[PDB]
């Protein structure tokens, strides 16, 4: 409706996200990956295999998919020290150190 | 001491740090960080890892039946997208 | 056309490279597109297409000064050959080398 | 255009016999123009940027029909060129959506 | 704010000075390494 | 600590850049209502020099400086375009002081007032206009010498040596709050612990009285041979160190917290320590004997507590009657250690006319000097 | 020897994200 | 002397030492909406505890045994956030009410407006019937020192938890303290551009009656 | 297991100066009953079933 009404083109990621915050949690997480990883600045070419085939663009997808491992990993140590609170003694500064 | 050495120096693509990676998204992650682009002629390929070559491990030299698909399916499918393989991971997440 | 040059050499974009590459086939001020694509292609470090570009500006239409300044040109067709078979080894750039 | 009938059908019966068609974008050029002109009173920058921000989304509905050089003038006047920016690019993609 | 001439006139030289040591370490009759002359060609590479 | 444990000052003309590894490391460059002023002001030479106050902001790399003229100018490391703050009652000025808490808000002593100038950090004008400077005085605060606000934002002080009573003001409310004690006599300088519960408040007598900003109390200390001249808190507000005039000594007063319910007492143990001795020395040196010695008339410590710079000034029998600048390296737990780092050297005939850090520099300290040259140096030190 | 573990960060958690939770 | 004494201050135990007096302790005291010196007099204790006592903000961040919640910081911290969303809405009311610029008791309404709509339109009592700037902008704002201990004693607790909070327990609501400070900072610059929102009013300095 | 620390930290150093040859169900029932403790404080249900 909005291209045929002539509006700004939405994100699609963000539509077809709001259908996973509603009950599978892992649909929700693969949507959150996929979001992740659209999340790259493209050189604007009317060639989808030539922006693929980037050096720029490839680097893009790996610095990305390292930031999405690495705060899934911040998430799992977050969650696991605020469990286990009297083990982990965390005391009172934020920070990752 | 192995592992940070491993990530920080692009080297020992045949060691899986097993003692401190637990789980596939540190398997990705280690090898993520070990990965090249660029023909730089002066390292030895027994420690050059391309993305392509990383592609294909998953797709090929593993394979649906290394990831239990039918048992984790997102996990693949996470393995599949986090390399870049869209395709693939599109034309796996429409079997099942 | 507002002489904003140091302002087009900012904008990091892929279209600015084919429009450059039309503009020095199609403008009859084709030396001022040629003289924009060499200043582009030395800052992004393409020196190979600027070396491939300031000799498209030294081919030209009336004669360079002196072949004191060959002799540089020359020399830099060498470096730029002794830059390609130094990260790939293909032929051509070996046999142009000794050309 | 004022009874807010679709108009599709209308011009394409209209074309056997002679002419033209619509405008209905007078409602929402209105509501543009009364937050662009209350937009020239307001004192307090924020809310000065908010309705501007709202005129130019009601004009980024209508960027077919809008006056372009008139409106960008007229954001001018305001010191808005962020407006000139967004509603000069929705007054070109919807005249060519194809390409 | 110099005239652009004093800066052609630095390029210049210092391409011509790295060609004057390149030429120099090709007719030196001593072994220096493949990495010390793959170096030096590599410095006006990324001067060229 | 003790004058005869310092290195010796660099060589005549050696400019002290920076501290590092502890090391100081060198090179070759980088009365009236007027005379009153003069009396009290932080500036060791007010009545003459071009530089009257400098200010850092409490957070950010902007600062405030008071001038000969009666201007104040800002600056700031992101504006190449200066302020210049100058009222229809601007005059004499003696004191500054930035509100915490914001970034719009300075204050300034003068003559006849206070000036709060509003300042807008994104449209920071060559002249702002004089409807942006609210004016407080009140009858007998005239002049007015020092100014301080509460760490929390909320409440501002102002000293005046006529008067037998600290003005506290909110600048809000826009009320007017004297503290009122049954003589001695008046406010010369004021000063917050950085707890803000504590203040100490100094006179042109034998006496200092230190405040309470809880329930509004007072702590009594006339047991001088002069004035009390100056001092500064630790970090934490526990200790407190003065100068009196005509003593060359460092004393240290300690302030425990209230682990204890339900009075009223600003609650420092009962008598003073001694902790550095200023006595007139000698130190050899490659260009001869140079000589130490004197009255300290300034001291700042640095955020961290880890680096006290102390302003003296020579009797007229050493260096011809100079001030000079002394730096120590300090401890502030178990223990409370001066020790010392060394001797600060200007520019070639110029002399140290006033000391202050920078409140928000994080490697190690920075210490503003202003020179009577009418420069401004910014000396660095890492740790 | 080389090859991957079959594990995501989640299984030794069992319970994990924002999500799973009946009512705001 | 009447003035001195009912505006000396009171202390409020937060965590109570025994059971009948805890209707007297600091967050029952705020929660059940006592007569208005005393809500005055907590909130003064609350603004005062918050900077000048750290084993009093230690007993708001106390977990009540034995089921662990923080009843102390939770019960505060939420009128605070009623008193602060109350202001908030009572300057857009005011915002609103300034850009506005049987059947014997509907016949006297009626009639009481028919008559307001005749005597407003007579100078001499129209005079006397004005909606004054300066008096209607102090009718917002004179319940305001109330708010300003909630806001003060507040932001002295979510400044002081960063090294007393053991149990990240204020933690957990600075998301809605930053969300209801910044809606209620916007209110107030809204608010404060209106017409006369900006001026100071005159004042006497040194009268026995305050003008504050 | 009131204060919610985990049984393994006193259970593994009871082992080495309690009954020195097999020292081993004293443990097992206390880690059961650690496990049962906690499942009265899980509410995420799944979880609990584990």
């Amino acid at each position: 409706e909005k291209i045929v009404n002539g509006h700004l083109q939405p994100n699609l990621v963000d539509l077809c996200a709001s259908v996973a915050e509603l009950d599978d949690k892992s649909i929700s997480d693969m949507w959150t990956m996929v979001k992740q990883m659209t999340d790259v600045l493209l050189t604007p070419a009317t060639d989808a295999l030539k922006n693929r085939s980037s050096v720029e663009v490839r680097m893009e997808f790996v610095r990305q998919a390292l930031a999405y491992l690495e705060q899934s990993y911040k998430n799992y140590t977050l969650v696991t020290v605020f469990g286990n609170l009297h083990q982990a003694q965390l005391g009172g500064v934020p920070g990752t150190y | 001491k192995r592992a940070v050495y491993c990530i920080i120096g692009r080297c020992d693509v045949t060691d899986n740090q097993s003692e401190v990676a637990d789980k596939t998204e540190d398997y990705l992650w280690l090898k993520l960080n070990q990965v090249c682009f660029d023909d730089d002629g002066t390292s030895s390929p027994q420690d050059r890892l391309t993305l392509s070559q990383f592609q294909k491990q998953l797709l090929e030299d593993y394979g649906e039946s290394h990831f239990t698909v039918n048992q984790q399916p997102f996990l693949y499918f996470q393995v599949l997208f986090l390399t870049a393989q869209f395709e693939a991971a599109v034309a796996f997440l429409f079997r099942m | 056309q507002v002489d904003l040059a140091d302002k087009l050499l900012q904008v990091a974009s892929p279209f600015l490279e084919p429009h450059l590459v039309r503009m020095a086939k199609v403008d009859q001020n084709r030396v001022r597109y040629m003289d924009l694509l060499w200043r582009y292609y030395e800052k992004n470090r393409s020196f190979s297409n600027a070396a491939r570009v300031l000799s498209r500006l030294a081919d030209m239409h009336s004669t360079e000064i002196s072949l004191q300044q060959r002799l540089e040109y020359i020399a830099r067709a060498i470096l730029s050959a002794k830059s390609s078979t130094a990260i790939s080894s293909i032929a051509a750039d070996g046999e142009f080398l000794h050309e | 255009i004022r009874d807010n009938a679709a108009v599709d059908g209308i011009s394409l019966h209209l074309q056997d016999i002679c002419p033209l068609l619509y405008s209905t974008d007078d409602a929402i050029c209105s509501k543009a123009n009364e937050l662009l002109q209350r937009s020239r009173q307001v004192q307090n920058k924020t809310e000065k940027e908010r309705m501007l921000r709202e005129s130019l989304k009601e004009y980024q509905k209508i960027s077919n029909q809008v006056d372009l050089s008139n409106v960008c003038a007229q954001y001018r006047q305001v010191r808005f060129y962020e407006g000139v920016v967004e509603l000069s690019l929705t007054a070109a993609e919807k005249k060519d959506p194809q390409g | 704010s110099r005239p652009q001439r004093v800066i052609e006139d630095r390029d210049s030289q210092l391409r011509s000075q790295a060609r004057t040591l390149i030429t120099f370490a090709g007719m030196i009759p001593y072994r220096t390494s493949g990495d010390t002359n793959a170096r030096l060609v590599q410095m006006e590479v990324l001067m060229n | 600590c003790s004058l005869g444990l310092f290195p010796p000052p660099p060589p005549r003309g050696q400019v002290t850049l920076y501290e590092h590894n502890n090391e100081l490391v060198t090179g070759s460059s980088y009365l009236r209502s007027e005379d009153l002023i003069a009396e009290f002001a932080q500036v060791t030479n007010w009545s003459s020099c071009c530089l009257r106050v400098f200010a850092w902001h409490p957070h950010t790399n902007k600062f405030a400086v008071a001038l000969l003229d009666d201007s104040v100018r800002v600056y700031n490391a992101s504006s190449t375009i200066v302020p210049s703050l100058k009222h229809r009652l601007q005059r004499n000025v003696a004191s500054l002081a930035w509100k915490p808490l914001s970034a719009s808000v300075l204050a300034v002593a003068c003559q006849s007032c206070i000036l709060i100038w509003t300042l807008d950090p994104t449209s920071l004008s060559t002249r702002p206009s004089s409807g942006c400077a609210q004016v407080l005085s009140h009858p007998g605060h005239t002049p007015v010498t020092s100014l301080a606000w509460a760490p929390s934002g909320g409440r501002l002080l102002s000293a005046s040596p006529v008067d037998a009573a600290i003005r506290v003001w909110d600048v809000s409310t826009e009320t007017c709050v004297p503290l009122p004690w049954f003589r001695g006599g008046g406010v010369t300088n004021l000063l917050w612990s950085p707890d803000g519960s504590k203040i100490l408040a100094t006179t042109p007598s034998a006496v200092f009285r230190v405040w309470e900003a809880q329930m509004w109390t007072c702590e009594r200390w006339p047991t001088l041979s002069g004035r009390c001249q100056t001092g500064c808190w630790s970090p934490d507000g526990s200790r407190l160190l003065f100068t009196v005039l005509g003593e060359p000594l460092i004393y240290s007063l300690s302030f425990p917290e209230r682990c204890g319910e339900g009075k009223g007492c600003v609650g420092g143990a009962k008598s003073a320590t001694i902790v550095a001795d200023l006595s007139e020395t000698t130190i050899q040196t490659p260009d001869g004997e140079e000589r130490l010695g004197g009255e300290a008339h300034s001291m700042v410590w640095d955020p961290s507590g880890e680096r006290l710079a102390v302003l003296m000034k020579g009797k007229p029998r050493v260096q011809d009657g100079k001030p000079v600048i002394l730096l120590f390296r300090t401890r502030n737990s178990p223990v409370f250690e001066l020790l010392p780092c060394g001797i600060i050297q200007g520019e070639p005939g110029a002399q140290p006319q006033l000391i202050t850090f920078h409140p928000s520099f994080n490697k190690g300290a920075l210490l503003s000097v202003g020179w009577s040259t009418g420069r401004i140096a910014h000396i660095p030190l890492y740790f | 020897s080389g090859a991957p573990p079959v594990r995501s960060i989640y299984d030794d958690i069992s319970s994990p994200g924002l999500g799973s939770t009946p009512l705001t | 002397l009447f003035k001195i004494y009912a505006t000396e201050a009171h202390v409020f135990p937060v965590q109570p030492p025994f059971a009948e007096g805890s209707d007297e302790c600091l967050p029952k005291v705020l929660n059940s909406n006592p007569p208005p010196i005393i809500k005055y007099l907590a909130l003064q204790d609350l603004m005062l505890l918050s900077q000048y006592s750290p084993s009093r903000r230690q007993e708001v961040f106390s977990l009540s045994q034995p089921g662990g919640h923080p009843h102390n910081w939770t019960a505060i911290s939420r009128e605070c956030l009623n008193l602060l969303n109350g202001m908030t809405q009572k300057l857009i009311l005011y915002q609103e009410a300034a850009a506005t610029n049987s059947v014997i008791y509907s016949w006297i309404q009626n009639k009481r407006e028919q008559i307001k709509n005749f005597l407003s339109k007579r100078v001499l009592i129209m005079y006397f019937f004005s909606k004054h700037p300066e008096a209607s902008i102090q009718a917002v704002f004179s319940d305001a020192q109330m708010h300003i201990w909630a806001l003060e004693g507040l932001s002295h607790l979510v400044a002081a938890s960063f090294t007393e909070d053991r149990f990240g327990v204020v933690q957990t609501t600075l998301p809605a303290i930053l969300n209801t400070l910044l809606t209620l900072q916007e209110a107030v610059d809204k608010y404060f551009k209106l017409p006369h929102a900006s001026s100071k009013p005159p004042r006497i300095s040194g009268s026995l009656v305050d003008t504050s």
